[PDB]
């Protein structure tokens, strides 16, 4: 009866409000405030400009 | 399209019926003309949002959105 | 755009400068208005060709091209 | 930008606010127009300095700076 829950695994998800930000060569790493919102998945990369 | 802002910068919420047409909106610095060349579909939950750079006498490369007077953010759905 | 045919049916060769504008062409059954919402780029070797269905009082779904009076074929390049 | 010299040749100290604009400066041989296409950032300790070749009716290749009347040296910082 009511045994301790160890971990919840998500097995299916959806994505919404995808947002992109980028800076020119020389001007450091860009950022988005939603990068501080735990409900978002984010990635940092480099791209030709 | 609905004209709003994102951190002081102009933001365009573009709907489906605007695909293929020049986007014009007045700004203190004159009239701004952004060009949308985007998967542009119906406005829904699946949005994407990104920036349309200012481009002065330069050919566009690796982009499908750009304005010629003032950098603008754009948002549209991909649904159909 | 260049208006030609494909097996008796109207065919539209759409160039880059028409992105975002209503496509109109006269036909025995009145004036036809196709709507192109497409990766539409410059006319080149990399073409794609497909059909724009007739849509009477129905919302479009899973398509980026449709006409409202007579089904039409469309062709455009993807180059930039 | 500050116009100075480097061994008899004109030298341009380009600041951040000039990114994207035609660089013009008078010279005995008429008006010189250099084009800067550079990582151009804020003037600081991390400078780089190099030459912008003269280019008469030739397309530029493997360069981001060139003038059309008199070869010029250019210097700018990379800070941001």
């Amino acid at each position: 009866k009511q045994p301790a829950t160890l971990r919840k695994y998500c097995i299916e998800a959806k994505l919404t409000n995808t947002t992109t930000e980028s800076r020119c060569p020389t001007q450091g790493e860009p950022s988005l405030n939603e990068e501080q919102d735990k409900r978002f998945v984010c990635k940092h990369s480099m791209v030709d400009r | 399209f609905h004209l709003t802002t994102r951190n002081g910068e102009p933001h365009m919420i573009v709907s489906r019926q605007e695909k293929g047409k020049s986007l014009l909106f007045k700004t203190e610095d004159g009239v701004n003309m952004c060009t949308l060349m985007a998967d542009l579909g119906e406005l829904c939950e699946d949005t994407i949002t990104y920036k349309c750079p200012l481009l002065r006498q330069n050919e566009p490369e690796d982009i499908d959105c750009w304005c010629n007077s003032t950098s603008t953010w754009v948002t549209y759905g991909t649904c159909t």
